[PDB]
RNA sequence: GUGAACAGCCUCUAGUUGAUAGAAUAAUGUAGAUAAGGGAAGUCGGCAAAAUAGAUCCGUAACUUCGGGAUAAGGAUUGGC
RNA sequence: GAAUGUUACCGCAAUAGUAAUUGAACUUAGUACGAGAGGAACAGUUCAUUCGGAUAAUUGGUUUUUGCGGCUGUCUGAUCAGGCAUUGCCGCGAAGCUACCAUCCGCUGGAUUAUGGCUGAACGCCUCUAAGUCAGAAUCCAUGCUAGAACGCGGUGAUUUC
RNA sequence: UGUACAACGGGGUAUUGUAAGCAGUAGAGUAGCGUUACGAUCUGCUGAGAUUAAGCCUUUGUUGUCUGAUUUGU
């Protein structure tokens, strides 16, 4: 008979199965639709999540109760040194779907990206792409033929890039390699662009800019095996119920004589792939800017890195992206930043961000000081300093 | 409201509150006032004749620098002797 | 964090502040108003037997007398001896509103302090006479 | 946007940090930290807690009255915006901070004078009081030097 | 946001679920107020309706005039002990929970409010703002 | 309320989208593309300065390795009867 | 020794050091705890926990077989020198 | 997780699942409409409810960091430094975890239902229907989102001297 | 056999709240002859001292380490 009181089900059936993601780098499942008359452009970028901090924004939002008023907001900092273009892949349309027809690599690759092709790098003879690089000799036949094949048959063109992980504070030396779709001119112009950009760097400010909505694709933080109460958000059973209260009391009271797929069960929590959308870029910071932590209202010459560095990350010494709010993944995880799949019609996508202040107090405690000069000036002369 | 209706309408038009400022120079209207400088609020230092007050403070500083406000041996002991005593005391404590 | 501190100094179990009690004792009119209160049914002792220093009602005059003869009351009396520690002290220790804080200290030492001391002397001798 | 000082320890209170308590007489108590807020709730005395600026000024650990400490005060009468006046104020703030730091250092130096004299007297008394240990030290010195010689 | 309220209301931490007793901050003769319903409350199984500062509730007088007693009336929450975030950048709280008696249009029954009134409630309700002596 | 998939709201959105929002998207695209070109030119100039210090038919097989591999694979599929398109 | 105390806690004489181990620190348990704001809205039912607690002084109703009820209830206090 | 040369990197997408919801507010406006009393909506904007997915800058909770300090009783002659009290107890406490007790984010193309039509017979009138055809619901199928067939597949690197 | 790796050390960044030792003429008083003796506590040297990656950041120092096992072919 019918359930007496209505309640919505616990959890979302479209995020199934709640299994560990197959890779630590979450896949981009859809790129923006290509417009051929537009100039050539990358559709995505790769970065590393460094941490969070706090800002003060001078908000312009007509019709809002906080119009012409200051708001304090959380932001996420992503460390984004330039990526290095190393290859190009062509894709053809078939009745079974998109098929990669051919791949062309650049003549010279760094050991940073060569490490991605090894499980035991220190023992290997490092022979990867050595015979391939010999195909660039004597007027480059083979290379030219495969570029001609891409031009003649490809309906989609993607470019193989990799991170420069040696510019981050990470202990990992092996770089991250990814395909990034080229949306822009014709197929021929896409291929010419890729061939021209082989072994060259693309910086994040030649892909994004401030006041733009982007999407964050990443694997969430893992939490191991989890019970139903916290994995699914179900209600705890009364105190000292026999055989536990972090359970669902009845997993089936009705006919099918099985456990339904729609019933909450204990299992893996976290380390899933997620694509969150519409995060506004608050700042595109440059790595050689001495005051990239400073605003027009705060005249302190300071960088973005908080005192003592980001906890478990280190210091920001490269270009960075500051997006408001939070993104999937924990600090130092590789994240993919994607351009919007559609033209956002909300006015927040039109707002221009004007930051009044960026928090650089220490995250390793209840940080009270923004700079070491400020801490020293407030405290005064110490016993060791005399 | 006519300006608003021709620009964006209600809830889309963003009015500039600085346009009615009565300042000495009209180019100063769209100027950002700084608020923080190295842990200090600019507003509670902002004052007319702060330049004269700073000058008086500097005269005080010069008077101290002339007076000598900013500027190993004992009776019965030389420098090597006090060093020897210090080393022996450190040895004893250790 | 601990249970003792939580259940004693929970916000819903807060007590009157020392600067407020200092202001209560500073003026004679406040002293007389707090000494002579209307018969209130919801206060202990029908609103009578009120110690101003501790901001506390007692059920009876004998309870008030035994309270005045105690280390708790003497502790509160010692606490109310100095400057009442406004936000001006913290601002001045930071180096801000220094002239304002110094003027306030001068006023306490010159006028408000000795008047409070005289009121406290008169209040103590009245409590001795009536108790 | 304004930097406040903690009601308990006078530390700077930046936006977002700490917590504010409003008393029924409309007085705001801003606290930089949970530590200071819990001390206030337990009703501890900031002038007796040694880690606070109120105590340090009360006990004379740092100079409290100086001509550099009078420039910063809450301005309740505004002045019209002037670009060059703002520029002069910004230069003056750095100059005042530099002079205040120099005078703070000098104050700590004057407070700590006599330390070397005390240390030397203590060392002399200890050396005078330990003749046997010094003899052991000399034997160790002579044996180590003879080992180096041979 | 309630009838008589002026504009939208952004989310505030909830401090007063049904069954709470707050003080009466006006001068209409009531001493405390017992919350029995919250206007604008949503619906979810097992979840208690709760009120924050600037909300309208239905309340009974437990202590005060017998004329005020045995009647269910609207009240507007002007103070709460649960800390809440201000968008300027501070979490804050009051000493007590407090409300004032109103009619369904949000007009004040009493003539004055003793103690501070939260800015959010004052800005939401113009009659509370008119009867307020202290706005934080 | 109107759902996210409500026709009249989506029609109003499309009318709004064809105008000022698409204008903003296009202008940002032009700015970013100019920055990308300048980035390439700057890399060329740096490499040039550094080197100053130092000084088509697609028919047939892709290569002989590809020829041997695909021929062997197709022969193996014929022999083991594992072809998707041939018997 | 503490303390009213053959209580609990720590120690001297004497006596043991036995009870399968090692490494890890998911869920669910068993045993024990803490929690903002609210304060029984939970539940068949305040079940369970929490709150109280030693001693000194002030004070203590109905009812009553006049013996009680009574540690009724309600208050002030407690270190060290 | 065996096996279809070995080993490695980048990918495709059959199939299965799928997700958002509701209320108010400004403007339209004191307008249409109305003797009056009253009193809308589309287009343009701003918040919130329920749900969902993350997240930890900040606030709060938590403490074997037994990190720092203190307290009772006893024991180590005292000081010092410590032990025990089934984590002894009290205050603070980073890190980690975590809360509508904290913050962020959650869309747009095709085909349709009722119904309103166009052209038009049946039936020399007529008729949205018979043939043909236009719109149109929170619906359907997709776009987007999750997994990826361990017996679905593609592209690419290296491929062994006792 | 190297922006190599590690163990320590250094510097930051955080946490607590002023170490041990010595001194004073600060200390309710009491005992003996203005003085000495006991004396909770207070003050100074001293934001001192302790801790700080175990899932914090960093590093021109010191000392070491870089080595075995097994299997795979169109
Ligand atoms: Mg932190
Ligand atoms: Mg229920
Ligand atoms: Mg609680
Ligand atoms: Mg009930
Ligand atoms: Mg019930
Ligand atoms: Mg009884
Ligand atoms: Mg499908
Ligand atoms: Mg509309
Ligand atoms: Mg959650
Ligand atoms: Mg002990
Ligand atoms: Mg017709
Ligand atoms: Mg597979
Ligand atoms: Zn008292
Ligand atoms: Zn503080």
């Amino acid at each position: 008979s019918h359930r007496k009181y209505e309640a919505p089900r616990h959890g979302h059936l479209g995020f199934l199965p709640r299994k560990r993601a197959a890779s630590i780098r979450a896949r981009v499942k859809a790129f923006p639709k290509d417009d051929r008359s537009k100039p050539v452009a990358l559709t995505s970028f790769l970065g590393y999540k460094a941490g969070m901090t706090t800002i003060v924004r001078d908000l312009d939002r007509p019709g809002s109760k906080f119009h012409k008023r200051e708001v304090v907001e959380a932001v996420t900092v992503v460390d984004t040194p330039p990526v290095v273009v190393v290859g190009v892949v062509g894709y053809v349309e078939t009745p079974r779907g998109l098929r990669s027809l051919t791949t062309v690599w650049a003549e010279h690759l760094s050991d940073e990206v060569k490490r991605r092709f090894y499980k035991n790098w220190y023992k290997s003879k490092k022979k990867a792409f050595t015979k391939y690089s010999a195909k660039y000799a004597q007027d480059g036949a083979g290379i030219e033929r495969e570029l001609a094949r891409i031009k003649k048959y490809a309906s989609v063109v993607r470019v193989l890039v990799h991170t420069q992980i040696r510019k981050t504070p990470l202990a990992q030396k092996k770089a991250h390699l990814a395909e990034i779709q080229l949306n822009g001119g014709s197929i021929s112009e896409k291929v010419d662009w890729a061939r021209e950009h082989f072994e060259k760097t693309v910086a994040v400010d030649s892909v994004f800019e401030q006041n733009e909505m982007i999407d964050a694709i990443a694997v969430t933080k893992g939490h191991g095996f989890e019970g139903v109460t916290h994995r699914w958000g179900t209600k705890k059973l009364p105190r000292k119920t026999h055989r536990g209260l972090r359970k669902v009391a009845c997993i089936g009271a009705w006919h099918p004589a099985h456990v339904m797929w729609s019933v909450a069960r204990a299992g893996q929590r976290g380390y899933h792939s997620r694509t969150s959308i519409n995060h506004k870029i608050y700042r595109v910071g440059k790595g050689d800017d001495e005051a990239n932590g400073a605003t027009s209202f705060d005249r302190t010459k300071k960088t973005i890195t908080p005192m003592g560095g980001f906890v478990h990350y280190g210091e920001i010494k490269n270009d960075f992206i500051m997006v408001k709010g939070c993104i999937p993944g924990n600090r130092k995880r590789i994240v993919t930043l994607r351009k919007s799949l559609y033209t956002n019609t909300s006015r927040k996508a039109l707002e221009e961000v004007s930051l009044k202040w960026i928090d650089t107090a220490s995250k390793f405690g209840k940080g009270r000081f923004q700079t070491p000069a400020e801490k020293h000036a407030f405290m005064g002369t110490l016993k060791k300093d005399l | 409201r006519d300006i608003e209706a021709e620009n964006g309408g209600a809830g889309v038009f963003n009015v500039n509150l600085k346009d009615k400022y009565l300042l000495e120079d009209d180019e100063w209207k769209n100027d950002i006032m700084p608020e923080i400088l190295d842990g200090k609020n600019v507003y509670d230092f902002l004052d007319p004749e702060i330049a004269a007050k700073l000058q008086a403070l500097e005269e005080e500083e010069e008077k101290l620098e002339n007076e000598g406000f900013y500027n190993e041996i004992y009776d019965g002991f030389e420098a090597s002797e006090v060093d020897d005593i210090k080393e022996k005391a450190a040895w004893i404590r250790n | 964090m601990g249970r003792y501190s939580v259940k004693r100094y929970k916000t819903k179990r807060r007590t009157r502040d020392l600067d407020l009690i200092y202001n209560d004792l500073s003026t004679k009119e406040s002293v007389q108003k707090l000494l002579n209160q209307p018969l209130d049914e919801t206060k202990p002792g029908l609103g009578q037997h009120y110690c101003i220093h501790c901001a506390k009602y007692m059920e009876t005059a004998i309870a008030l007398k035994t309270h005045l003869k105690g280390k708790v009351h003497k502790r509160r009396v010692k606490e109310l001896r100095g400057v009442p520690y406004t936000q001006e002290v913290s601002d001045a220790a930071a180096g801000y509103n220094l002239n304002k804080f110094l003027n306030r200290v001068q006023e306490i030492t010159q006028s408000v302090g000795p008047e409070k001391e005289s009121n406290e002397a008169l209040l103590k001798e009245h409590l001795d006479s009536t108790l | 946007m304004r930097i406040y000082q903690c009601h308990f320890c006078s530390s700077p209170c930046y936006p977002g940090h700490g917590i504010m308590f409003v008393r029924n007489d409309a007085k705001e108590f801003r606290f930089c930290r949970s530590k200071c807020h819990k001390a206030f709730k337990q009703r501890r005395n900031p002038r007796k807690l040694k880690w606070t600026k109120a105590f340090r000024k009360a006990a004379g650990k740092e100079l409290a009255v100086d001509s550099t400490l009078t420039f910063a005060q809450r301005r309740n009468v505004p002045v019209r915006y002037n670009r060059e006046l703002v520029a002069t104020t910004l230069k003056a703030m750095a100059r005042i901070e530099e002079i205040r730091q120099k005078r703070e250092r000098a104050f700590y130096k004057n407070r700590m004078r006599g330390n070397k004299e005390k240390d030397f007297l203590r060392d002399k008394k200890l050396v005078e009081s330990n003749p046997e240990l010094l003899r052991i030290r000399e034997v160790e010195i002579a044996r180590k030097l003879a080992k180096e010689q041979e | 946001s309630g009838n008589g309220a002026q504009g939208t209301k952004f989310r505030i931490s909830l401090g007063l679920p049904v069954g709470a007793i707050m003080n009466c901050a006006d001068n209409s003769g009531a001493r405390n107020l017992y919350i029995i319903a919250v206007k604008g409350s949503g619906s979810r199984l097992n979840r208690l309706p709760a009120a924050s500062l600037g909300d309208m509730v239905m309340a009974t007088v437990k202590k005060g005039k017998p004329e005020l007693r045995k009647k269910v009336m609207p009240a507007i929450v002007v103070r709460q002990a649960k800390s809440w975030r201000r968008r300027d950048g501070v979490f804050l709280y009051f000493e007590d929970n407090a409300g004032v008696i109103a009619n369904p249009k949000g007009e004040m029954k009493g003539s004055a409010i003793t103690g501070p009134v939260g800015k959010e409630c004052a800005d939401l309700w113009p009659r509370v703002a008119s009867n307020s002596g202290v706005v934080v | 309320a109107k759902s996210l998939r409500a026709s009249s709201h989506l029609n109003a959105k499309s009318v709004k989208r064809r105008g000022v929002f698409q204008k903003a998207v296009d202008a940002r695209e032009q700015r970013i593309s100019d920055k990308l070109k300048e980035d390439l030119l700057k890399q060329k100039l740096e490499d040039l300065k550094k080197k100053e210090e130092q000084g088509i038919s697609t028919s047939g097989w892709r290569d002989g390795r590809h020829h041997t591999y695909k021929k062997a694979k197709l022969m193996k599929q014929s022999k083991k009867k594992t072809s998707f398109t041939r018997f």
